[PDB]
């Protein structure tokens, strides 16, 4: 089975940049490649057949060189939805085989949070369960910090969090971490309280509510 | 345009099969070759086999060879798949996708699927319950707790609503089952003018709803 | 709708479109619905010039010792030896078999 190898499992560039993505292959393979982008949302489009040719909708931007045994993927002033997966595929030999994908990723200004803090339903109180909920939307690097404090304590592994894919428009990430507390306990408590670290804030940021 | 419709998702157990449904239109479905791909969260592609139209006639990747069957229905313009004797290494993304048949594309899969999730478990379906995030520029949302299995669709206003939108990738609570958040940034003046309400698809346990987000 | 001709560097065989092979390759296998053609190097001593669905790869031209002749320039897979006299001798055309 041909081993067709991306080298390189991610890597990020600023807008504007050029970035190349390589694609080695076992053995040789005469040209017979092709190119596919994968979106965050997981869908796959055609982006480059026979080792060069681009695909109805595909920007100039996009190019493919490579001969024998060594291929390239080269996008030149990166756009800011150029963020996907790049998979290269061979169809020299059975089987089809794919490479392991290279993600690529829009290197941006920092840019600082917005934070918000979501108290539980009354509604799902009803059933037994609080969770709270805080938000931090629109924020660059995806690396941030958040402490939850229960009338001003610090939580051990009692919430959990999800970050959103880049934005293909804004180049940023949103996060939410969630505190999730038997009814109970949600009653034994009253100041409820989200305290954000990030690189684009000097001082930590927090949001608290009362019941 | 040239579209597939792949199936929607199935939750299914261990021993089973499925079948899953390739569904094609713009184009004329004996001139290309429909070709089945498997994408395992968080890997790369694999190539499953492809399929002939007229010969019927097929190629298979030996890693596959006792796990899927390709069938065609010319009638309907419509590929099958099936996946047979399930363990839970099937539990993936199936995309179907094309290749022209004669060569005008040369070997270029062209115009892919968008994915069936097969998700194979002892478990039960079990739907979502559904909170709304309430407010005091502005944030709002609505949390979809306690499901399984993935996935689950959420849109704003019917499809209206759509800048602003974020929808987190659901995680895996001790539970047992999924839950995930959905929120949107809206001008703070709008609430009151503007009803907002998250509808919120569940499709393996038949389960919709469409929760209204009012201030507090 | 089988094509009637096929592209600039592919041929068409049966109902079914394939790549040329590309100069410095000869024609092994025809593309199949699946794989595209298979072609190979032309190796030491043999060139072929054009995309091609050539069974055989030509052979270097013999620039021959007993004729007034050497190696003007060595072959290669896309091109061909090129054949130059010795000295006083002038080549009897361009292509440069015979001297005086």
């Amino acid at each position: 089975d041909i081993q067709m190898t991306q080298t390189t499992s991610s890597l990020s560039a600023s807008l504007g940049d050029r970035v190349t993505i390589t694609c080695s292959a076992s053995q040789g393979i005469n040209n017979y490649l092709n190119w596919y982008q994968q979106k965050p949302d997981g869908t796959v489009k055609l982006l480059i057949y026979y080792t060069s040719s681009l695909h109805s909708g595909v920007p100039s931007r996009f190019s493919g060189s490579g001969s024998g045994t060594d291929y390239s993927l080269t996008i030149s002033n990166l756009e800011p939805e150029d963020i996907a997966t790049y998979y290269c595929q061979q169809y020299s030999n059975l089987p089809y085989t794919f490479g392991g994908g290279t993600k690529l990723e829009i290197k941006r200004t920092v840019a600082a949070p917005s934070v918000f803090i979501f108290p539980p339903s009354d509604e799902q109180l009803k059933s037994g369960t609080a969770s709270v909920v805080c938000l931090l939307n629109n924020f660059y690097p995806r690396e941030a910090k958040v402490q939850w404090k229960v009338d001003n304590a610090l939580q051990s592994g009692n919430s959990q969090e999800s970050v959103t894919e880049q934005d293909s428009k804004d180049s940023t990430y949103s996060l939410s971490s969630t505190l999730t507390l038997s009814k109970a306990d949600y009653e034994k408590h009253k100041v409820y309280a989200c305290e954000v670290t990030h690189q684009g804030l000097s001082s930590p940021v927090t949001k608290s509510f009362n019941r | 345009e040239v579209q597939l419709q792949q199936s929607g998702p199935d939750l299914v157990k261990p021993g089973a099969s499925v079948k899953i449904s390739c569904k094609t239109s713009g184009y004329t479905f004996t001139e290309y070759i429909m070709h089945w791909v498997k994408q395992s969260h968080g890997k790369s592609l694999e190539w499953i086999g492809g399929i002939i139209p007229n010969n019927g006639g097929t190629s298979y990747n030996q890693k596959f060879k006792d796990k899927a069957t390709m069938t065609v229905d010319k009638s309907s313009s419509t590929g099958y798949m099936e996946l047979r004797s399930l363990t839970s290494e099937d539990s993936a993304v199936y995309y179907c996708t094309r290749r022209e048949v004669y060569g005008r594309n040369y070997y270029a899969l062209d115009y892919w699927g968008q994915g069936t999730l097969v998700t194979v478990s002892s478990a039960s379906t079990k739907g979502p319950s559904v909170f709304p995030l309430a407010p005091s520029t502005a944030a709002l949302g609505c949390l979809v707790k306690d499901y399984f299995p993935e996935p689950v669709t959420v849109s704003w206003n019917s499809g209206a609503l759509t800048s602003g939108v974020h929808t987190f990738p659901a995680v895996l609570q001790s539970s047992g089952l999924y839950s995930l958040s959905s929120v949107v940034t809206v001008p703070s003046s709008s609430l009151g003018t503007q009803t907002y309400i998250c509808n919120v698809n569940h499709k393996p346990s038949n389960t919709k709803v469409d929760k209204k987000v009012e201030p507090k | 709708e089988p094509p009637t001709a096929c592209r600039e560097k592919q041929y068409l065989i049966n109902s079914q479109c394939c790549s040329l092979c590309q100069p410095g390759q000869k024609l092994v296998s025809d593309c199949t619905e699946f794989t595209e053609t298979e072609c190979l190097p032309c190796g030491e001593s043999e060139f072929l010039d054009t995309w091609n669905r050539e069974t055989h790869c030509h052979q270097h031209k013999y620039c021959d010792p007993n004729l007034g002749l050497r190696v003007q320039q060595k072959g290669t897979s896309e091109t061909d030896t090129i054949c130059t006299c010795e000295e006083g001798w002038h080549c009897t055309s361009e292509a440069c078999e015979s001297c005086v």
